[PDB]
């Protein structure tokens, strides 16, 4: 549980789906 | 061989573990037991399972 | 130098040359390799050059002791010569 | 054959197709194998094979 | 002309190409990527894809 | 019972695919009603305590499931007890006659074999553990004690016990001689691989669930498609690219599953994208697999993003060795990655010394540091060296 389970993650949830926005528009 | 196991169990194995059965019935324990069949029998493991 | 025994020599290499190379094949598959090997048949047909061909292809330690040489003129020497092999 | 010595004589039948079914899953497997093969199909391929 | 052996030459296309790079890297490191593509005579994106593969 | 506990925990947390909430709610009220287990219908209230998206409607109206009533009642309880109390009267009647007779060790052991499965199907946990103590003394051969290991494993999968179940698993598999017996080694590649998922192993689990025989069908416990799903979980950590193209991609065991069920998108989409080292097609397969695989499974969603962090750092390490200096805008327009999200991805690793990378923001370029150095290897021996000397000094002074 070193540097993993203690702070969990709390990221890459709604920001992962938001990446496809700039991919399907600017391109 | 389970069908043949129950036969040797109530004949060979049974009075050995319970000597008071035939003594209360007034009979005597059989002496020998012999089997016969086609060659290549698996009866070697049957005699080993009794002891 | 000896043909026609490829069917017989194939089973010899599995029980002799195979366990001397990879010993984990019998542990993973779970088959006990035969320790002793007896060769039957009428005298003067097989054996002979077969053991020499297997010993030459293996290139390892080989011990050939005649069956009639175990007995020695001394009494207690018999069991000691068998152990030293 | 006279009584007083051997009181029980059991006949050993040859292994049948259904008899070799439990043998193929016990005697024939001493090791780790795959269960994808059919136990009753292999027993039918063996003709006259005893234990 | 044999469809059986034809599948082997298709594998040798990428096999010998990775082996072709072994003859280009003979002067060790410090070689140009554009200089490699001129020797093999292929596209830059095709060569760079096979360089990072090995 | 079937699957032990899966459908009960499918309704715990579901981010997407609301249609699976209806199917999971209909299965938990079906199998339990069809089976003989009385109490396992009551535990539905205790399992969802302190959780988001609870499927139990009592004091909380926020349940988003279509079937909101899992709560225990006396209508189903009275129906299950009538079948449980009727069969135990017949079992205890026939077995009691065999105890007084005492003919052979088979009838004494087989009597408790049917009970060990019966007390598990009527909902008795601790009562079924006492049945193994009587069958242990009645054991005949080594195979008789193996059935005791199954009862410990079956009853241990409900609460996921990693202590007594995992310890007694290797004790029965070893005993005096291990051997290649199919009743031990095959179950060692399955039961032991399950406990490795809860302790976050990913190393020893990849040497069993990945490379193994082609069946391992446990029926009521696990299926073939369930075990084959975890093959891509632990196979992407310890196994390098050399073993990914042999025991994963070109392995014939996973080739038949791709052509059968294509909805997994794990052993196929993730393995092809990782083997090609193409981030363009690797991104869309991360969200599809995380939703339909990691989340529903009980031994996965417990990791979830913890397992996602390991997959992302794998592709960043492969591309790191493919170039020395590259512009940030060049890679952004190549693999189709945003510039804003690029700084957040590399910010969770580099400061943790997971990957060595150098980025120059003046020219907008990324560099490559030395992946392996002699001093970096000796730094790991400092904690391992002082970690041993701590136990030798502390425990040495305790006993004196």
């Amino acid at each position: 549980e070193n540097w993993d389970d203690v702070e969990v993650d709390d990221d890459f949830t709604n920001e992962l789906k938001a990446e496809l926005d700039r991919y399907k528009r600017e391109n | 061989l389970t069908k043949q196991i129950k036969e040797i169990k109530e004949v060979i194995e049974l009075p050995v573990k319970h000597p008071e059965l035939f003594e209360s019935l007034g009979i005597a324990q059989p002496k020998g037991v012999i089997l016969y069949g086609p060659p290549g029998t698996g009866k070697t493991l049957l005699a080993r399972a009794v002891a | 130098d000896v043909g026609g025994l490829d069917m017989q020599k194939q089973e010899i290499r599995e029980a002799v040359e195979l366990p001397l190379v990879q010993a984990d094949l019998y542990e993973q598959i779970g088959i006990d390799p035969p320790r002793g090997v007896l060769l039957y048949g009428p005298p003067g047909t097989g054996k002979t050059m077969l053991v020499k061909a297997v010993a030459n292809s293996t290139k390892a330690a080989f011990i050939r002791v005649n069956g009639s040489e175990f007995v020695h003129k001394y009494l207690g020497e018999g069991p000691r010569m068998v152990r030293d092999v | 054959l006279r009584p007083g010595r051997i009181d029980r004589k059991i006949e050993f039948p040859p292994p049948s197709v259904a008899a070799r079914a439990e043998i193929l899953r016990i005697h024939s497997r001493k090791m780790n194998l795959t269960r994808g093969i059919n136990l009753r199909k292999v027993a039918e391929k063996m003709n006259g094979c005893s234990g | 002309g044999d469809e059986l052996t034809r599948s082997h030459f298709n594998a040798l296309y990428d096999t010998l190409l990775e082996s072709n790079l072994c003859k280009i890297i003979e002067p060790f490191e410090c070689v140009e990527i554009s200089h490699i593509s001129k020797i093999i005579g292929l596209d830059t994106q095709q060569v760079e894809g096979k360089l990072s593969q090995m | 019972n079937y699957e032990v506990s899966e459908k009960a925990f499918l309704l715990t947390q579901s981010k997407v695919s609301i249609e699976q909430r209806k199917e999971a709610a209909e299965f938990v009220l079906a199998k339990i009603k069809e089976e003989e287990m009385a109490p396992y219908y009551k535990y539905l209230c205790e399992e969802y305590l302190v959780n988001n998206g609870q499927s139990d409607l009592e004091h909380d109206e926020k349940s988003d499931s279509l079937n909101e009533w899992i709560k225990f009642d006396q209508e189903l309880y009275n129906e299950l007890c009538k079948k449980n109390e009727s069969k135990i009267k017949e079992l205890n009647e026939k077995i009691q006659k065999l105890e007084e007779d005492d003919e052979g060790e088979l009838e004494q052991a087989q009597a408790w074999i049917n009970l060990g499965e019966y007390y598990a199907q009527i909902g008795d946990k601790d009562n079924a553990e006492k049945t193994l103590g009587k069958s242990l003394s009645k054991a005949i051969s080594t195979g008789a004690k193996i059935d005791v290991m199954l009862t410990i494993a079956r009853l241990g999968f409900f609460y996921n016990d990693q202590l007594y179940v995992k310890e007694k698993l290797e004790a029965v598999n070893s005993m005096i001689e291990k051997g290649g017996d199919w009743e031990r080694r095959n179950r060692y590649k399955t039961y032991y691989g399950i406990h490795c998922l809860a302790v976050r192993n990913f190393k020893e689990a990849a040497k069993l669930l990945v490379d193994s025989l082609a069946t391992f069908t446990s029926i009521e416990l696990t299926s073939y498609e369930s075990i084959a799903t975890y093959a891509s979980v632990t196979g992407l950590f310890t196994l390098e690219r050399t073993d990914l193209k042999s025991k994963v991609i070109d392995s014939p065991e996973l080739l038949s599953l791709i052509s059968t069920t294509a909805a997994l998108q794990s052993i196929s989409s993730l393995t092809i994208s990782l083997y090609a080292s193409d981030y363009a097609s690797y991104f869309p397969y991360l969200l599809e697999t995380y939703a339909n695989v990691l989340i529903p499974c009980k031994y996965l969603n417990r990791h979830a993003d913890f397992f996602v962090r390991e997959m992302r750092r794998k592709v960043y390490a492969q591309l790191l060795e493919s170039y020395k200096t590259l512009s940030l805008k060049s890679m952004a327009s190549a693999f189709g990655v945003s510039v804003a999200f690029l700084d957040n991805d590399l910010g969770k690793f580099i400061p943790n010394k997971q990957l060595n990378c150098v980025i120059d923001r003046v020219n907008g370029i990324v560099e490559t540091n030395r992946p392996d150095n002699k001093n970096a290897q000796y730094h790991l021996l400092v904690k391992q060296g002082d970690g041993l000397l701590t136990k030798l000094q502390k425990y040495g002074a305790a006993v004196r």
